[PDB]
């Protein structure tokens, strides 16, 4: 009935994170009885000013999603967020297009609730310290700051890929994310150039609180390294104006509401 | 093998300053070129780039797939996929001396500023 406190009293700190044990969503569903159809939860104890839509770009990685949901749901509920989970499944055989799917997530999530904050998360990154709140701040927030893939270190100061959070204002301010990055690499850097070109600076939790594990996996033959990324990240200033929220077109082939998550398969086209 | 910035840094000391490129710039370039993965192999447009430096078989090394390029480096492409970096470095220098740093497209966009972060204080 009263606003949720600044810091949740439910936090534990560092958690053991492993992908050795198999997951059973039915168990997960059982363990998280408060999650409602669609992967929604709203703290009933206090009122969270954080209305967060979590968006996961996706394609043929159902196993990762299992772990993601297994760890993430208990954490997000403990951080006292009013959230919703959205998996943006890419239909087709064209190279993976992360940023674009993140754009779809933004639009689709909005159709469901008055969300004011968006966290964009790869399906294979899991936070190791619930103090790394999955929400928005006064500036764009980078969350996968100390990934084990990088020795629990920030690989480079301009790094914004992995998992991040932008408020609606912030996301809207840069015309969202680009749509023309097909294949691996650069789009997260392009997004970084945007936040920069709009006078915003990236905020991050320290290297300890931001530790994260990543489920390693065999290279994706459908997400080959994009040959054009090197030239494209050099023109954001010009292109963020023509390629972004304002140029987003896609076709929703199916909307699936599972008890733990909303899955939206879309046809985002082909490398035009 | 995925090397660390410092491991890479210490291995290439002899390329430092060559053709004008410092160690800090190379550490940056390499991170954005192969992610320090000595075994990186990226194939596109009918040619294949190998290792830490992503040296292509189109002109530089001999591959069984594209058996007769100029093999300017005088080395088998599979040689750029182990943990012995001397030949890789020897090859890269030929590239720097012949084509220049622009061979490495990661250079201009990610390594024009904020170089200090690329330094390795480890002796
Ligand atoms: C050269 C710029 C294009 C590119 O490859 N950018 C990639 C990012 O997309 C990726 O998130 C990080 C971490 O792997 O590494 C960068 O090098
Ligand atoms: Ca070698």
């Amino acid at each position: 009935l009263t606003a949720c406190p600044e810091e949740s009293p439910l936090l534990v700190g560092p958690m053991l994170i492993e992908f050795n044990i198999p997951v059973d969503l039915k168990l997960v569903e059982q363990q998280n009885p408060k999650v409602k159809l669609g992967g929604r939860y709203t703290p009933m104890d206090c009122i969270s000013p954080h209305k967060v839509a979590i968006i996961i770009p996706f394609r043929n990685r159902q196993e990762h999603l299992k772990y993601w949901l297994y760890y993430l749901h208990p954490i997000l509920q403990r951080q006292q967020l009013d959230y919703g989970i959205y998996v943006i499944n890419q239909a087709g055989e064209s190279m993976f297009n992360r940023a674009k799917l993140l754009n779809v997530g933004f639009k689709e999530a909005l159709k469901d609730y008055d969300y004011n904050c968006f966290v964009f998360s790869d399906v294979d990154l899991i936070p190791m310290n619930d103090h790394n709140t999955y929400r928005c701040f006064s500036q764009p927030r980078h969350i996968s700051v100390a990934m084990d893939k990088f020795g629990f270190s920030l690989p480079y100061v301009q790094y914004f890929g992995g998992v991040s959070a932008l408020s609606k204002q912030q996301f809207l301010s840069i015309n969202g994310f680009p749509n023309n990055y097909w294949g691996w690499g650069g789009e997260d850097d392009d997004i970084y150039n945007r936040l920069a070109f709009r006078g915003m600076s990236v905020s991050r939790p320290n290297a300890v609180i931001g530790k994260c594990r990543m489920i390693r996996h065999s290279r994706d033959k459908k997400n080959e390294p994009n040959p054009q990324r090197f030239d494209r990240i050099a023109h954001t200033k010009e292109t963020m104006l023509s390629d972004g929220l304002n140029s987003l077109t896609y076709m929703v082939l199916e909307v699936q509401r599972y008890p733990l998550y909303t899955k939206i398969t879309v046809d985002i086209g082909t490398p035009s | 093998t995925e090397l660390t910035k410092c491991k890479v840094s210490h291995a290439i000391k002899d390329i430092d300053g060559y053709q004008g490129i410092s160690l800090l710039e190379w550490a940056c370039v390499l991170f954005h070129t192969s992610g320090y993965d000595t075994q990186a192999v990226v194939n596109d447009n009918g040619s294949t780039e190998y290792g830490l430096f992503q040296i292509s078989d189109r002109f530089w090394c001999k591959s069984s797939e594209f058996p007769e390029s100029e093999n300017i480096c005088g080395i088998s492409c599979d040689k750029l996929l182990d943990d012995e970096l001397d030949d890789d470095i020897a090859c890269a220098k030929k590239i720097l001396a012949i084509k220049g740093i622009d061979y490495w497209k990661a250079y201009k966009p990610m390594c024009s500023e904020k170089l200090e972060q690329w330094r390795c204080e480890k002796p």
